[PDB]
């Protein structure tokens, strides 16, 4: 009985890790994208830009 | 201001002055940067340095 409990939680941990890693990946890329959008915003602050640029 | 100048000479001086002023207005209007004019008005500009 005890062994059965342990095995079931092995499986649960397997699937939890699946989802966790899959999130982390796109989350890192989201950080990247936020940062690039930030940089191009800071360039919008450039006080020499013409309207077409 | 020389009282010795004859009026034709004064007219010549006025010609030269007029041409200088023409160049001044040219400089004012026509200078540009990146395509935008700089001095054709009183202007106010903030650069983001932080």
């Amino acid at each position: 009985q005890a062994q059965a409990q342990n095995s079931q939680y092995a499986l649960a941990r397997t699937f939890a890790t699946q989802k966790v890693s899959l999130e982390e990946s796109v989350l890192s890329q989201v950080t990247t994208a936020i940062q690039t959008a930030q940089e191009k915003i800071v360039y919008a602050g450039n006080g020499t830009l013409s309207d077409d640029d | 201001a020389n009282s010795t100048n004859s009026q034709s000479d004064l007219d010549s001086i006025q010609a030269e002055i007029t041409q200088r002023l023409n160049e001044i207005d040219r400089v004012s209007g026509q200078t540009q940067f990146n395509g935008v004019k700089v001095l054709a008005q009183d202007n106010t500009l903030t650069i983001q340095v932080g």
